């Protein structure tokens, strides 16, 4: 990245890296300068062009998709892959998956 | 022939039977074939259809891919393959072996086909002895009518 | 065709025996897109030579060929031979108009019965919809056509028709005409008149049409046994039996003619036999015998071998509901199917229903109790309440609870039947005593209203296969995306509806091509086609 | 498909299909195909008004 | 069945059978693998046609049907054979039934 | 995939601005409108479910308007009769807009 | 886009014909419809979406 790099998971410049959590990123990401290389003299090894971040943003939301809506052991996440599921073989067969989604657990 | 091999392949074969000259279908007598009279003129046209092939006959299987470049962009040579053309199937080469170069392979391939494979209505068949020739200036004779004939084609 | 082995891959082994003669050559009967004038045109039609009398058909088969045997024909010259055609609706569009054939629908219509423009939006609706919910071809499947189980599951269908109706209005069960002659009787008491009228009107509009062939019948004695309405009209013709018969009582009577020649059932024995009932014990669902279940009966304690359980006319209004109506309303686009019950039942009854805890009401809402089955909780994969929930429909526990009725009551197999039968005495002479009708039907099936393949959710093709009976039902996507479907016949059976020989072939059968493209291509209403297309039906 | 002025389709099943479509039943097309030399053909027909 | 069989009641490969729970069925095929022969060497006699299964999921509702969408002494099954019931003679014979449903019990 | 996951996301989105705006959302992808009346056909009001299903059956009868003047025939160059005759059929032309 | 994330493709595509037979109807015969000229395609910056 740009001031001082790391990509997920690091945090100077765009604020974070994978699993910083729904505060701190976007509060982090938020909270930085307009300038350019501030803290560093160089750039990314890759360039620029990966800074390992989405990747780190992204899974932080699945990071999050353990508590949020739900308690977790409460009634989330409502139509309960599987937005709303799919059939697997008539049974007497006894394993597998022949619908797109399974199941989604429901926490 | 045909009828000779005898075609294995199911009982519903070609016409064969059947003429068009003009408009005017014109529908030959099936009846009979005889081994005899149809060994003689397989065997003559089997004999002769080979006669007709020579060395320089090669340099002109090569162009067949070439007829076939004609098949298509030009309206004649369109129409001069026929629908049911072998050639068509016989495409779905010098061989170097030119012996001294100075012979004319071409030149001497052409002459042996014109004189066998060029010459076999005659030789299957009776050739013409006269030909249609009308002095009042009629251009045509009917059938059933007198048709003044002169000498040899 | 003789039908071979199972009834599952009899589709499969036609596509696959049936694609080097099929795709390649040019089915004769394409007359369809021909106009007048250019049916008597020297060119073209070059069949023209083989249209000769009314009331027959001149193509061209193999020669020697006893036609019920192999696979295909050995095939050797070509001969030509006749076979008289039934009914007046299979004269060719090109000599009978659609326009002409569906002016006189309008002249028959007026004076009768109507089908309300509401019942019509209704029903049409469910052939058109592709969000259809599986679960009514499983309980149409799981009820087995039975009236018993039909009032064991009456309250669970209630549940399910209603859903139905509150999320998409439209009929449910449209695709049975049995359950909707049940809908009709016993559930009449708790559903919306709303959508009971379009059941009411439904099933009134079957038997106005029924009707119709008694006004156009002068009286007479019984000829070779058949009264004279059966040899007027092909509705009432009992040789002729639905392409869907729930029970052996069709075949009861149809065994029984001077006409009948051999039902051909393939399984183990060419000549059929009955069934009386089956239980957990008596079934086995992978079998060839040549047997047929008989038990739609709504009285466990009185069952039949012989003697057949409904009425005449019992068997006559589906006659007249799967072929005058259904064609009707889909426009040619639904299909038949056969039905795996081993693999029915194994997820019907697969079920997670809470245990109540002590004193606890039952649940409303699967939205917030865990204790009601349709909550996320309870739901899981292979499971029967996940197929409740894919499909949206509102069913509590204790109705899915009485879904152990299905021990009492099964189905081994479908059972593809292939009948023929002569022309009728009073229709046949010496040139045509030797004519046979080849007319198939499925025993235990199902009718699959719109194609629903686009979804990975059911395995293609789980609990059904799709099996045309008739060229009336072939759905152009129903056969085009059966599992292995040979890819050179994409195009060809987007116009030509296959149908395997095994079940009948096109100039053999009752109702020919004509009568099918009527039904599709005409622009008139739905009632207007309903007698236009039930005129067609009377005897040559 | 009297004449033969005009370059055909250049897939021969998609030219000889095309041209039986169109000769099959009509007056004029040619009884039998055209021959390089001789003359076309048209059929007549066993009688007119 | 495959892997070690029985039908019902048994348990390895098709998870379960007789005397089984809806659960422990369902939750158990659930959780079975993609292989085949599994805790076993040989197959079913009869073949593998008959596993004696959907004969135990079957039974296995008829064991669930007591206490669901009703304590048992609850007011379930609601329209309370006889999803609806039916009618015998018009009594002044007093035994037998009428109707497909004479009744069902509510419980 | 991605559709069948988040489908409980669309339905709100479909359903939310159907409110705001008697309006069909997604109407641009047809891809999902075909999802839309497959997966979604339970949860959505009835008024507006008519629209995306109407929309598809639309769709679906000019398709078949083609085969009513095409005339069978062998394929033409790897081509059937229909790719011949109309230009929706005929593949050489691919959508727009192709995932 | 497959569905199943078990069997990928490397060769043989996903769907039927139809499919894609639907998506220029879809475009090309009604969007033109219902829009009158007025839409654009555009693409998608997806590392910014």
């Amino acid at each position: 990245m740009a001031a001082p790099q790391f990509h997920r998971p690091s945090t100077i410049t765009a604020d974070n890296v994978r699993a910083l959590g729904m505060r701190g990123l976007v509060l982090a990401t938020n909270n930085a300068q307009f300038i350019m290389d501030n803290s560093y003299p160089h750039p990314h090894g890759t360039q620029g062009a990966v800074r390992e971040f989405l990747r780190g943003q992204a899974a932080a939301l699945t990071d999050l998709g353990v508590t949020h809506a739900n308690n977790t052991f409460a009634p989330q996440p409502m139509f309960a892959a599987e937005w709303l599921r799919p059939s697997f073989g008539l049974k007497r067969t006894y394993s597998p998956f022949v619908v797109r989604d399974p199941k989604t657990p429901s926490t | 022939i045909r009828d000779l091999n005898p075609d294995r392949t199911p009982g519903e074969l070609p016409d064969l039977n059947v003429l068009y000259y003009n408009g005017a279908r014109l529908s030959l007598v099936a009846d009979v074939q005889q081994l005899a009279s149809v060994n003689t003129e397989l065997r003559s046209l089997v004999l002769n259809m080979v006669y007709s092939i020579t060395e320089g006959t090669t340099l002109i299987l090569t162009l067949i891919p070439r007829l076939l470049a004609l098949s298509a962009q030009d309206g004649y040579v369109n129409a001069l393959l026929q629908m049911q053309s072998v050639t068509r199937e016989a495409a779905q080469a010098p061989m170097l072996m030119q012996d001294g170069e100075r012979r004319l392979p071409l030149y001497e391939a052409l002459v042996a086909w014109l004189a066998h494979a060029g010459q076999l209505g005659d030789i299957l068949a009776l050739a013409p002895a006269v030909r249609v020739c009308t002095f009042d200036g009629a251009a045509v004779v009917q059938s059933g009518d007198m048709a003044p004939v002169i000498r040899y084609p | 065709a003789a039908p071979a082995g199972p009834g599952a891959d009899m589709q499969q082994r036609f596509l696959n025996a049936w694609r080097q003669r099929l795709a390649h050559g040019r089915v004769r009967w394409v007359a369809e897109c021909q106009m007048t004038a250019e049916q008597f045109m020297q060119p073209d039609n070059a069949n023209l030579a083989l249209e000769l009398h009314p009331a027959f058909d001149f193509f061209a088969g193999v020669a020697d060929v006893e036609l019920p045997g192999g696979e295909v024909p050995p095939a050797g010259p070509g001969a030509i031979q006749a076979t008289w055609r039934v009914v007046n609706g299979n004269l060719p569009l090109a000599l009978c108009p659609v326009a002409f054939r569906d002016a006189r629908g309008l002249e028959l219509g007026v004076g009768r019965h109507a089908m309300a423009p509401a019942t019509i939006a209704a029903v049409r609706g469910a052939f058109e919809d592709r969000s259809y919910p599986a679960v009514f071809y499983l309980l149409q499947a799981a009820i087995h056509g039975s009236e018993h189980v039909f009032c064991a599951l009456a309250r669970l269908v209630t549940q399910c028709i209603t859903s139905y109706w509150n999320n998409t209005r439209c009929a449910a069960f449209v695709n049975d005409y049995s359950l909707v002659s049940y809908i009709v009787t016993y559930l009449g008491g708790d559903l919306p008149e709303e959508c009971m009228a379009v059941y009411r009107d439904l099933v009134a509009h079957v038997e106005a049409l029924a009707q119709l062939v008694d006004d156009f019948t002068l009286p007479g004695p019984e000829l070779g046994g058949q009264a004279q309405a059966e040899l007027n009209h092909l509705m009432r013709d009992p040789a002729l039996l639905p392409p869907l018969v729930w029970d052996c009582d069709g075949l009861m009577r149809h065994a029984a003619l001077d006409r009948h020649r051999d039902c051909r059932i393939d399984a183990g024995g060419h000549e059929p036999v009955y069934a009386a009932a089956c239980n957990v014990a008596t079934a086995d669902f992978n079998r060839n015998d040549g047997r047929l279940l008989h038990n739609t009966q709504a009285r466990a304690a009185d069952a039949a071998d012989d003697r057949p359980h409904r009425p005449a006319d019992w068997t006559v209004h589906h006659k007249i509901y799967y072929y005058v109506l259904v064609p009707a309303f889909s426009r040619g686009r639904c299909c038949t199917a056969g039905v795996r019950f081993d693999r029915v039942y194994a997820t019907l009854q697969n079920m997670v229903v809470p245990e109540i805890a002590p004193g606890e009401e039952c649940p409303s809402d699967p939205v917030t109790d865990p204790a009601h089955p349709l909550h996320p909780a309870n739901l899981v994969a292979n499971t029967v309440n996940a197929m409740f929930h894919n499909g949206r429909v509102v069913v509590d526990g204790p109705a899915m609870l009485t879904l152990q009725v299905l021990a009492h009551n099964m189905a081994e197999r479908t059972t593809a039947l292939l009948c023929s039968a002569a022309p009728d005495a009073g229709a046949n002479t010496a040139s045509t005593a030797n004519m046979r009708i080849f007319d198939g039907a499925l025993h235990a099936g199902v009718l699959l209203m719109a194609p629903q393949h686009l979804d990975h959710t059911i395995q293609n093709g789980e609990y059904f296969y799709v099996l045309p009976v008739h060229a009336l039902f072939a759905g152009a996507d129903h056969v085009a995306n059966a599992p292995n479907f040979p890819p050179a016949l994409r195009d060809l059976a987007r116009h030509v509806p296959l149908v395997p020989p095994a079940l009948g072939a096109n100039y053999f059968s009752s109702i020919r091509q004509p009568v099918v493209q009527h039904a599709r291509e005409s622009a008139a209403g739905e009632n207007a086609l309903t007698y236009a297309l039930m005129a067609g039906y009377f005897k040559m | 498909y009297l004449g033969r002025g005009a370059p055909p389709l250049l897939d021969n099943a998609a030219a000889v299909y095309l041209r039986n479509a169109v000769v099959a039943g009509n007056r004029l097309g040619p009884a039998q195909p055209l021959p390089v030399f001789g003359c076309a053909q048209v059929p007549r027909r066993a009688g007119m008004d």
